[PDB]
């Protein structure tokens, strides 16, 4: 599925015009400042809720647990962990 | 698990050891090791460690073989064969109280205190478990607490049940330097002191890193600008299309 | 006697040389020897005769 | 024709890190690979270093390490390296299997890679898990003898096999000696197997974030990708740097300091942290066989991926419920991680219950299920 | 397409060991390559299982061998196997160079595997001679003491290297942790350049006893030099058995049942037979850094054969003169060898001195001399 | 070298265990542990053999045992941490008559007397070399030898001087099986013994090598058919040339 250079497997090319221009004629960091700020702004608010949903539930489970565990084994939870066991 | 089987977490100290850049504090190391000397080695070996890891640390090479030459220690046999002592050197580690474990537990009680050479590693908490541990024996134990016989209550060892009892008090060691030897000043100089004992390339660790963390920053910096240097024609890249 | 202390895992022979042993040794001549010494530049104690113990 | 190609030897190099053709849009998951091969060449270069002063007696295992840390020049650099490099290890690998799982790259014409992958992985847990025996600390001795005691659970054979494996009736110098001799072979046979999957992989090329062909648009290996990848060794020898020269020791149990103590036994017996979710599946399951079984399946099942997904599409980049179900699967394994330490106490032993059923689930149901209807959805949504 | 073709792994096997096209007439000379391949397996079997009983600690390292013959099941097998097998893999090393300068094999096109060989001999010298010390008896340590201390003849530094490789100022422990950890890496080392060296070789194929192109008459590896190499797989191995069980020591030295001791010199020290060319030819130049120049030059002047050979023909079937001169030069080679063993008196110095210069006029004037005439004659006399 | 400076080559004796099918006469075996424990043992130590070595091969489990159990070893520290003794076990290796070196050499005028466990094979010649030092010692030195103090002249030793004199005179020992106890016989049973102690697989190793080469031979044989039988196209084929 991969084949290399001059017969990499593409299928026929033709009509498009590609252009560049060298590395030494270019600014590397044009556009960074808004880069930086407006790129990644846009790029991170259009994934926010595929992180937040899931970390924000494993979040809350892990938060109960842990506080209820907490909770048994102190003496106010003793008649609690008795009944857990 | 009940705080108790766990053991009250010690307080952060703000140890002079604490911090990226900053060494031990080589005036409390060797105020730690008197308290080790004329405290601790009762009943605690420091095993790893050798007469000349104190030197230019703690000690002169001087002070270091006056120590190791009022010891003696097992030479080679002589030319009949018979045992021989000699005077102690540099090379010799520091000897223990006891010759062994059921010597050591025959005289504490059935307990067997632990060399102390890797102990701020070998617990967590490190110093602030051994400072707090020192210094947090309560004149009277929580009541309530039936504590088994030979044991002292500690709330910082787990369980609260420790064998070791109290050995710090108010002068019980007289410093060289004229500092007042409290309680509180004995347990942060050997915790200082057992601190470096763990880990004795603290302070050329940390310098090292200084270093690698300043080339490597600007490395990282460096291999930003070269990146977007090449990429550049591919990130620059445009098209016309025509479609055939 | 000559004795043999191990400095370094290599032998040391020490011997303790009569008067008549260092009298053979500052004999010959100096010229005469693919490496050139006398004694005197060897030991820093006639009565003591200190080398690593390895054949060169 | 340039040497590079005309002779064999510099041709295969050529291949591989030269004229290597790749996809113009790798994103930065596509460093992984790289760093993994630098973990792999810091572990050789520690690992052999450490065995250079390193004995394997039990009587002596222990005092070598600290003589290590404490005579040898530079000792405590190359201990301290090895030893978070390990944990490093496993961060890059999670994160490229995270990157291959995220990305489609099981699916054809990529199973081969993926599926040595599998390997390679489990090749990593056990040349880890022997390796931290080696120091012959508390946690050592005791997590050698509770992971070898899993072994029992083979029906018939299994203590037979345990007693076989120790090289006596229970963990000590036999069992030291011959953990040495593998770990130190372990590494070889998985920078093989690194190999192997490349080799399986250069058939098809890398694949790419949006999960197209990149047989149209392609870019040389050198120097885009040498010089993108200098910038996550750089990050990753910042983050190195941070761990062995500041805080060494903020990785591990303060237990292996202690030496091993048949006798004593440790308040709690933890792998390492890598291994934590795979320990916390072990316990969610009653039976001990069973409980094994569950274990080694949890990560046999990652070689079931290429049937399960039933997409028509290559990846998430483009798939908003797989990428949803993806989040969910990733931090539960997680969570996973954090109950494989706590202690055997309610509420967690019901809740470990529930996170290893949902791991299971993911394979089993969700993704094909999930798959199916996002392919339905495609298709009508943009009739 | 069949599946050992059309997958890429697969394919890679195949080229090597099933299709891999050879010449129909390659005689039992053709057959040392697969018992070097045969000796580096048992090499590693028996070796990595060495090192899970082996302690290499100087004060446990000589009875961790006696552990192994003594307590551990099969031990002493395993043992003998290891030790023999290291002289079976020189014969079998001098046998594969002796038909490769006999037959041509370094001429064009084949310079490239010639010159890895070359590097993987100097490998496995490395290899067994840090092998040899690990016993750690007499013979161990004063061979690692002499064959050291020779870097000692390097201008300026030579001193300081020693004692950096030494890790101390004579051979002690940390010669002897590092002797091991090393002797456990170089034949993975080695095993690396003999596959390279053969994937060099497959750009030319094999060359024949005839010395003519086998393109005309190819005949595949599976079935024919499969089936050939196990009658030399049996011969070997009924070798094997003869001295590993029924004499075990007779290639040793009994010397090296002897614990080492720095204070004590052993009466004669002789490195491995394998060893006594080379050290017959460091003996005969008087000059310690003359004499370690000569015995490094002895190996790398192989390197020159594809210059100094002027032969139009590749290799000697058809060279009666060239046939008669590398029976000369083998039998010198076995000389020098018997020479390396006899103490340093008269008439055995001068002797040695004489087959010096043979082994090197070889090279520089015999060969270039004769090769140059025979072209001569081979042209004149079928005009 | 002078022949003298090499030692005389021992003579080649016709060993029991001589031949490729032949094991250890285990009957000699035993006499010749006899022979070590009541003469050999006063200066030489066997260190290497454990009493657990014996059993089956020259002794019962029982007989082992007895020995083992005459003997004291060191026991781990008592409750107090005080030193302990022990009656030995089978697991137990035999003692040695000296403690250290320095008392070996003091009782042999400065000359050390070798382990005996590994003998055999640490020396060329093996048995014959031992059975031939033992019986060579002649009643006098060949005129013109020098002698250092607290040497004997013995031409099978390297140089000619051991610090080791005549030892087996006939009836030093009385065998338990009756055997007429001549120092010949005597020389003989303790070479066979020692040889087994360097070498104590020798008779499984042995016979495994039977088993080995009668499998290895068959499979040679096969493998000679095999080959010809499918090399036999290839050396079977004709040509016939038409130039075209
Ligand atoms: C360990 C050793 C150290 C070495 C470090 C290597 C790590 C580098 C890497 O793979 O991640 C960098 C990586 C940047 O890589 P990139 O090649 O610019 O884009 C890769 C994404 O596919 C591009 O994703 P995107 O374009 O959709 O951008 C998304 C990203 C924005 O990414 C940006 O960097 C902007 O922000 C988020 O997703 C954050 C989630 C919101 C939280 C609130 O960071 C991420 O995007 C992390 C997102 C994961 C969630
Ligand atoms: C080590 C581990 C053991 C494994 C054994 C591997 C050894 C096999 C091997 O390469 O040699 C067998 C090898 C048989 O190989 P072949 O494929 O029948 O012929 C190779 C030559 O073309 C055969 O040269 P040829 O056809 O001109 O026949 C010559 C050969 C007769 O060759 C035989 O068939 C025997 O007899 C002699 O050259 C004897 C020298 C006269 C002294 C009196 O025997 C010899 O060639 C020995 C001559 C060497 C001098
Ligand atoms: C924590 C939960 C992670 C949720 C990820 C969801 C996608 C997202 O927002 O990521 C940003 C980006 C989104 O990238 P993308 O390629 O989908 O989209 C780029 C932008 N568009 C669509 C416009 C072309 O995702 C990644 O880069 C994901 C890589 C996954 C690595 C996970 C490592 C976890 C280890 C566990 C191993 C078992
Ligand atoms: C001892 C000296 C050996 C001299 C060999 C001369 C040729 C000969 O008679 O050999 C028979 C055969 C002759 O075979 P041939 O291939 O020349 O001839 C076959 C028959 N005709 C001529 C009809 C085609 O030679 C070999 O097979 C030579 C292999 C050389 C291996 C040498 C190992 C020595 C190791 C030293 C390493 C450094
Ligand atoms: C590693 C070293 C390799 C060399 C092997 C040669 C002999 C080693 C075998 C051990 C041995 O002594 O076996 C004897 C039989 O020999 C034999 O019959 C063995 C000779 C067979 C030659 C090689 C055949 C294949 C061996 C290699 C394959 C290994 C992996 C493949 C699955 C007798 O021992 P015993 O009969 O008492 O044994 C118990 C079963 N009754
Ligand atoms: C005379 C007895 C004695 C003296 C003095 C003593 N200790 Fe101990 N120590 C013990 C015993 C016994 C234990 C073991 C307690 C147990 O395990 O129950 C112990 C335990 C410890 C522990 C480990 C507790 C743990 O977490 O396992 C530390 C740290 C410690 N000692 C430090 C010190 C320091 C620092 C000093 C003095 C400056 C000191 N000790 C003085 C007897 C002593
Ligand atoms: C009372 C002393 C003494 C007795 C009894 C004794 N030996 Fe020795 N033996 C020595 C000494 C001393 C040496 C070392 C001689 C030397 O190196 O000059 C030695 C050396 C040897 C050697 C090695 C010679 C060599 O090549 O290095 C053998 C073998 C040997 N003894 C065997 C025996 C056997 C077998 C017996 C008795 C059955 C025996 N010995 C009895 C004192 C003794
Ligand atoms: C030592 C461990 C490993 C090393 C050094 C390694 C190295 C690499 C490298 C250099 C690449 C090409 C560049 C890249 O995509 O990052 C790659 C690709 C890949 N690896 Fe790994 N890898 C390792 C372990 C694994 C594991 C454990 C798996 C699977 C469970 C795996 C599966 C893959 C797959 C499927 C690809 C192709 C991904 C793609 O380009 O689409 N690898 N690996
Ligand atoms: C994939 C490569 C490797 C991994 C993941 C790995 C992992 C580990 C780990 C986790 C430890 C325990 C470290 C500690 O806490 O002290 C360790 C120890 C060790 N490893 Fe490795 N290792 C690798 C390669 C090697 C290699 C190639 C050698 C060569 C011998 C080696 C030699 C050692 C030695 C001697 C120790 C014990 C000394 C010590 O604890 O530092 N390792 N390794
Ligand atoms: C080309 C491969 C090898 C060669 C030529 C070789 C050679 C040798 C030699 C000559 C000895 C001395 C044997 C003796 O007289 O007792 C030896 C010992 C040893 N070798 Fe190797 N060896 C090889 C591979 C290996 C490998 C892969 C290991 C893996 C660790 C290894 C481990 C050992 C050990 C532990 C010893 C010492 C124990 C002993 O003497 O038997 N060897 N080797
Ligand atoms: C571990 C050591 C080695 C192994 C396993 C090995 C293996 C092989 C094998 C399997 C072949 C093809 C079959 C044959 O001709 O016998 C071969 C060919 C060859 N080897 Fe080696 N070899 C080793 C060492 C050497 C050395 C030291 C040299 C050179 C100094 C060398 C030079 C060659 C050459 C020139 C060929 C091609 C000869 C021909 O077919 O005409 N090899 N080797
Ligand atoms: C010993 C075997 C280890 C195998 C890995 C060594 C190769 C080094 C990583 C280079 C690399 C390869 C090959 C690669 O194919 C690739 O493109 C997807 C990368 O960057 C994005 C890479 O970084």
């Amino acid at each position: 599925y991969m084949g290399w250079w001059g017969h990499m497997g593409s299928p026929p090319q033709k009509g498009i015009a590609g252009y560049t221009i060298s590395p030494f004629a270019a600014r590397p960091f044009a556009g960074v400042v808004h880069a930086a700020i407006f790129n990644t702004f846009r790029r991170t608010k259009n994934q926010a809720l595929f992180v937040i949903l899931p970390v924000s539930f494993f979040y809350y489970v892990w938060t109960q647990a842990s506080e209820k565990n907490e909770w048994l084994y102190t003496k106010a939870g003793r008649h609690e962990l008795a009944k857990a066991l | 698990m009940t705080a108790a089987e766990h053991g009250l977490h010690p307080a952060e100290y703000p140890w002079p050891q604490n911090g990226m850049l900053s060494t031990f504090d080589h005036a409390s190391l060797r105020r730690g090791y008197q308290v080790y000397k004329e405290v601790c080695a009762a009943c605690h070996s420091l095993d790893r460690i050798a007469w000349r890891n104190l030197v230019g640390v703690t000690h002169t090479t001087d002070e270091a073989k006056a120590f190791a030459e009022e010891l003696e220690y097992d030479d080679e046999p002589d030319d009949e064969g018979n045992p021989r002592k000699r005077p102690g050197k540099l090379a010799d580690y520091i000897p223990g109280p006891y010759p062994n474990e059921q010597a050591a537990r025959a005289a504490n009680q059935g307990a067997l205190p632990p060399d102390l050479s890797l102990i701020a590693k070998a617990r967590h908490g490190g110093a602030d478990y051994i400072f707090a541990l020192l210094t947090g024996y309560p004149d009277e134990p929580p009541a309530g607490v039936v504590l088994a016989p030979g044991m002292n209550y500690n709330p910082y060892f787990p369980g609260g049940g420790i064998g070791m009892a109290r050995t710090l008090f108010d002068g019980v060691v007289e410093y060289e330097d004229g500092t007042p030897a409290t309680t509180s000043q004995m347990a942060k100089d050997v915790a200082a002191f057992l601190t470096w004992a763990a880990e004795p390339e603290h302070d050329e660790r940390k310098k090292l890193g200084l270093k690698a963390i300043i080339v490597i920053s600007a490395m990282l910096g460096l291999s930003v600008y070269i990146k977007k240097f090449k990429w550049s024609p591919i990130k620059n890249r445009k098209f016309i299309y025509n479609p055939p | 006697k000559n004795v043999i202390i191990k400095w370094r895992g290599k032998p040391i022979f020490i011997r303790h040389r009569t008067s008549e042993e260092i009298e053979e040794a500052n004999e010959v001549n100096v010229a005469t020897l693919r490496d050139p010494q006398t004694d005197d530049e060897r030991v820093q104690k006639p009565e003591w005769l200190v080398m690593i113990g390895v054949c060169t | 024709m340039a040497l590079r190609k005309k002779n064999s030897l510099l041709n295969m190099a050529n291949s591989y890190v030269l004229d290597s053709p790749q996809p113009s849009n790798l994103n930065y998951f596509w460093n992984f690979g790289s760093l993994l091969a630098l973990c792999l060449v810091i572990q050789l270069a520690t690992g052999i270093t450490l065995a250079m002063h390193y004995t394997s007696h039990a009587s002596l295992a222990f005092d070598s390490v600290e003589h290590i840390m404490r005579d040898v020049n530079f000792g405590w650099f190359i201990r301290y390296a090895h030893a978070n490099t390990a944990s490093f290890f496993f961060i890059c690998i999670y994160a490229h299997m995270g990157r291959n799982i995220y990305y489609g790259s099981y699916k054809t014409p990529r199973v081969l890679p993926w599926s040595i992958g599998v390997i390679i992985f489990l090749l990593l847990i056990i040349t880890a898990f022997m390796g931290y025996v080696l120091v012959f600390g508390q946690m050592s001795l005791w997590g050698a003898t509770v992971i070898c005691n899993l072994v029992s659970a083979i029906p018939w054979l299994g203590e037979d096999i345990v007693h076989f494996l120790w090289g006596g009736f229970s963990v000590g110098n036999p069992t030291l000696q011959r953990f040495f001799a593998l770990h130190y072979l372990m590494p070889f046979v998985l920078a093989v197997f690194a190999l192997l999957h490349l080799i399986a992989l250069h058939t098809a090329g890398s694949s790419n974030p949006l999960g197209i062909t990149s047989n149209v648009d392609k870019l040389s290996m050198h120097p885009y990708y040498s010089f993108k990848d200098l910038i996550t060794v750089f990050a990753f020898l910042l983050m190195f740097t941070l761990f062995v020269f500041f805080s060494p020791d903020k990785l591990g149990h303060p237990d292996n300091y202690i030496p091993a103590n048949p006798m004593v036994t440790p308040a709690s017996i933890v792998p390492e942290w890598y291994l934590l979710p795979f320990y916390a599946i072990l316990r969610a399951i009653p039976d001990k066989l069973g409980g094994v079984i569950a274990m080694v399946a949890a990560i046999l099942i990652l070689l079931i991926l290429p049937i399960v997904d039933r997409s028509i599409i290559r990846g998430n980049a483009f798939k908003p419920i797989s990428k949803l179900l993806f989040g969910f699967f990733i931090c539960n394994f997680l969570l996973l991680g954090v109950l494989g330490q706590v202690h055997i106490e309610p509420p967690f032993i019901v809740l470990g219950q529930i996170c290893t059923i949902f791991y299971f689930s993911y394979f089993l149901i969700l993704l094909p299920m999930v798959s199916t209807i996002e392919n339905i959805f495609f298709y009508i949504g943009s009739l």
